[PDB]
């Protein structure tokens, strides 16, 4: 996705909504300085024409996959029990419940991703050409 | 004027688009087999042609050309001239007539071979065979002999020349580009290009196009050479189909295609797989051939003591603290190597790599040439059957007519002046 | 394992000795033709290529210089300057 | 054929030191931290072959 | 003759890293997490053959 | 964000160890800190994109051919 | 005298720049087979040519040259003088 | 060289560094120059008087480079040979070599179109040569640690 | 099963009923953004002619095996 700088200011805003900022290539060159995207390799925070990066962006509790909603609840259930009313009996059950919740969410991730090691793979796809 | 109406360069540039797919394949076959043999047009004098990761292709390409040349042009006589449509009156009677003509035909054949070898035709023919294997096809041109001179035959790479064919397969028109320096130009060409205008230095390079076309009026082939859009007067001439010295030879013919296709292209999809497998194997070894000492931080041993200490020096530490990074892909190495060996053996029989009898040949032998020939038919398809028929016979026709005017011809009766030609295995005995 | 495998490819390309020519204590015409055939099997056709570019011109120049030294009994230039063959036909008696 | 270095995230070893280090360089780490992804289909390969 | 990569959900390894990474690329994960589905009929094949 | 969570969950664990010790809260926060540490490592490998073939200083020269 | 109008000095210099890639290839090729055959221009009388870590190139290079010499240039005749006073009349008459 | 009688006459070999050549895509030679640095005392007598005729005292051990340039005459396809010393042509050294029979024999093992020079046979397998170099280098070095 | 947008708005609704959306073949592209189906690859939340996805829809306590 393309992050566009303000043409007058020439620098992009790295807001707290941006959970992760990584370059599409192998080596990531963008870091945060003063709340603005900073090119560590270039020693310059002023960009022109925008940049193409990979961003994890925060969403609400809604606007989330249903499979992830139970895991979010189950993890939050553990901490909420731990912080305020720490009961060992319920704490042990929730730890088992959280481990199953993570297992299902990974199961969702592979189902959603549909990753192919032969043709979806970047390297191996070029090899299969005949 | 028919085909020559557009010109020599306009038709040449128009026909580049059809030649482009064949050039792309020829470069691909070269990239996996001796890339220097078919170089890209842009690349020149600083290319540093990268060797392929696999060596089967380069070895196989040389083997096929070496085996073909041995069978295609043996040291012994490989042309036989026979007489037909009048042998009925010659075979039944006149025993002396048969003996005289047979000696006379033998006289022509041996003289023909002395012209081949003394003019260094063999060295050029071997270059064509290598180019036939990697590239779709090659054009061989035989210029006229003038007086007593050494005139090598001129081979043209697929990029240099173009040729057009119909579905029938006969040659409609062919255009050839040639780069010659102004100083190196012959007398006729240099005076014509100077008449065009300007001053040309010796190092200056100009392009000449020789268009050979089939006019609608007659079946004769007319050829003309033009310099910068103007034809030189002495170039124009009419040649018959059988006697045209411009010989386009295709190894693998396909119906409706003006160009042949390379032998390697059918295996190019397989050398591509072999190259990738061998590429990873060497790259895995490059990872392996690196020393990294993984010191366990929870350990006692400190590398400062180990490096500073001399040989046989007691150093405080524990052996388990020191460890070395190793490539763990042992299972992946043997499966990749196992497949690579299977592919290599598959390519071995395709390229005639393994042949025990063929390995040891002390001298040229009549039976050995036949044995070399038989193997080129059992495997490799029928390239000898087809390519030689498209190669050996036209060379015999074109050379015979060119030399016949130059050479003296004795009194020979009826068809003896123009005997039927047999080539290849069928002329060995 | 990989270095040994790479050595095999280079050994064949450079025609590393496999008792092909080391065997034998005499030099004969047959051995020369055996090497000549081998040099065409590998190395492309450099035996042919060098025959045109090296073997042939070297004879032509010396033929002219040796012509001045030794007067050929036959005056015609064709007998003085015969056609030169420098291929496998030259190796051996004929 | 493809090489993938599977670095255990819980491990001490960090890939940055491994790559930057020259040949014969002591690097803080543990051998069991670094592993490589391998195609384990051996029974399938032998029956198919 | 069919490749299926069985990723263990309790594992740390994620296929998105493996597929996007180039050759010889350090990837966070563990080798035991990745496994491949195999035909187990070894005894049945030898009796049938 | 991976590291910001790790700092907080590390400081949260440190907070109760020193001043007010809750055994059950320490037990969970130890597990959480290990999980948080693991994630920050995966961030670093994803951020770094280190390549043993071409990325490194040594092997890169060897592969050039 | 267009080619030699600049003189052999100048024509050598410009055309030498053409062969600069080729001498680079020979030096690189020699560096791996035998550093002695093709030495650089700078190094002289104190070169101390380091041995190649592999001897295959050195072993092959010497073998390749020897094999060529035996076939190309043996003690036996290696040029054939074929006489043709006429193309066909020489043997007939 | 010319036989010059019965005296011993060895062939002179020019390494690629010493000489230069220019060719067309046709494959024929346009112009070519050989550089030879010879001590003043060892200079040939014709070259010696030319250097003396040029002017300037030269020490015997001091070496003077000599250039032999052969080029196609644009008017007639005949090779023309001359030597220059210090930018001055040697008097009487000029000669017309017979067409396509000059004693210089430029040799290329591998012939490529549109390329004036030639390429070695090793460069085809130079890569496999250097890969072996890297592997054997690490094998020896690991033995050094052990 | 096909999901059809509103003709004027050109937006599909990701209702709370939809327990999951996944593409028919693989590498599911449609994701929820603001309650509307969003195509992450094409970066457009506006669709026409509908989309074909695999939907898990909520059912009562009955209607279950």
């Amino acid at each position: 996705i393309t992050l566009l700088p303000d043409v007058y200011s020439n620098l992009i805003v790295y807001s707290d909504d941006y959970l992760s900022l990584m370059s599409t290539s192998g080596q990531s060159i963008y870091v945060n300085r003063g709340g603005y995207v900073y090119d560590r390799t270039s020693q310059s925070d002023r960009f022109d024409s925008g940049i193409t990066v990979n961003i994890i962006r925060l969403r609400d509790y809604d606007e989330m996959p249903e499979c992830f909603r139970y895991w979010i609840v189950t993890k939050a259930s553990r901490q909420f029990n731990n912080r305020f009313f720490g009961a060992p009996e319920v704490e042990g059950v929730l730890q088992e419940e959280e481990d199953e919740a993570r297992r299902l969410c990974m199961e969702y991730e592979m189902d959603y991703g549909g990753y192919n090691m032969l043709d979806g793979d970047a390297f191996t796809s070029g090899l299969l050409t005949r | 004027t028919g085909l020559a109406e557009d010109g020599a360069k306009s038709v040449y540039e128009r026909l580049k688009n059809d030649r482009a797919p064949y050039e792309t394949r020829a470069q691909n076959c070269a990239q996996y087999t001796i890339p220097s043999l078919f170089p890209k047009d842009s690349d020149n004098a600083s290319t540093d042609y990268q060797t392929p990761w696999q060596a089967v292709g380069a070895r196989g390409l040389n083997n096929l050309a070496s085996k073909l040349m041995l069978a295609l042009f043996p040291m012994q006589t490989w042309m036989r001239l026979t007489i037909s449509e009048y042998e009925a009156k010659q075979l039944l009677s006149d025993p002396d007539g048969l003996a005289k003509v047979d000696e006379g035909l033998s006289m022509v054949e041996r003289i023909i071979m002395n012209y081949i070898e003394s003019n260094s035709y063999r060295v050029t023919l071997f270059e064509a065979l290598k180019q036939l294997v990697v590239a779709g096809n090659v054009l061989l041109y035989l210029p006229e002999p003038e007086g007593s001179n050494y005139n090598p035959m001129k081979l043209y790479r697929l990029s240099s020349y173009v040729v057009q064919r119909d579905a029938f397969g006969n040659v409609l028109q062919m255009v050839t580009r040639d780069q010659i320096a102004f100083g190196a130009l012959p007398e006729d060409i240099r005076k014509a290009v100077e008449g065009q205008g300007g001053e040309k230095k010796a190092d200056e390079t100009i392009d000449v196009y020789t268009h050979i076309y089939l006019d609608e009026d007659s079946g004769e082939y007319l050829r003309y050479e033009e310099v910068e859009g103007m034809e030189v007067q002495g170039s124009d001439g009419t040649y018959p189909k059988e006697a045209c010295p411009y010989i386009p030879i295709r190894m693998v013919r396909l119906d409706g295609e003006s160009y042949g296709r390379s032998y390697i292209e059918e295996y190019l999809g397989d050398l591509r797989s072999l190259e990738n497998l061998q590429e990873a194997i060497v790259k895995m070894s490059m990872i392996s051939s690196k020393v990294i000492g993984l010191v366990n931080p929870a350990g006692i041993t400190q590398p400062r003591r180990l490096t500073k200490a001399q040989t046989g020096d007691f150093v405080t530490g524990r052996p388990e603290d020191i460890s070395f990074l190793q490539l763990e892909k042992q299972a992946d190495f043997t499966v990749a190597k196992a497949v690579s060996d299977a592919i290599e053996a598959r390519l071995s029989f395709a390229f005639m790599l393994n042949s025990a009898v063929q390995r040891t040949g002390e001298r040229v032998t009549a039976e050995e040439i036949r044995y070399v020939a038989s193997e080129l038919e059992d495997t490799l398809g029928g390239v000898y059957s087809i390519l030689s028929q498209e190669l050996q016979l036209p060379l015999v026709r074109v050379l015979l007519k060119q030399l016949q005017a130059t050479q003296q011809i004795p009194e020979l009766p009826k068809e003896a002046v123009e005997p039927t030609i047999s080539t290849g295995l069928e002329a060995i005995g | 394992a990989v270095s040994d495998a790479i050595e095999a490819r280079l050994s064949f390309a450079f025609m590393l000795n496999s008792a092909v020519q080391r065997t034998g204590e005499r030099v004969t015409a047959e051995e020369i033709r055996y090497v000549a055939s081998e040099l065409e099997d590998t190395l492309g056709g450099v035996y042919s290529i060098l025959s045109q570019e090296l073997q042939l011109p070297l004879v032509r120049v010396l033929l002219k210089q040796l012509q001045a030294t030794q007067q050929i009994p036959e005056l015609p230039k064709e007998a003085v300057e015969p056609t030169i063959s420098t291929g496998l036909e030259a190796i051996g008696r004929g």
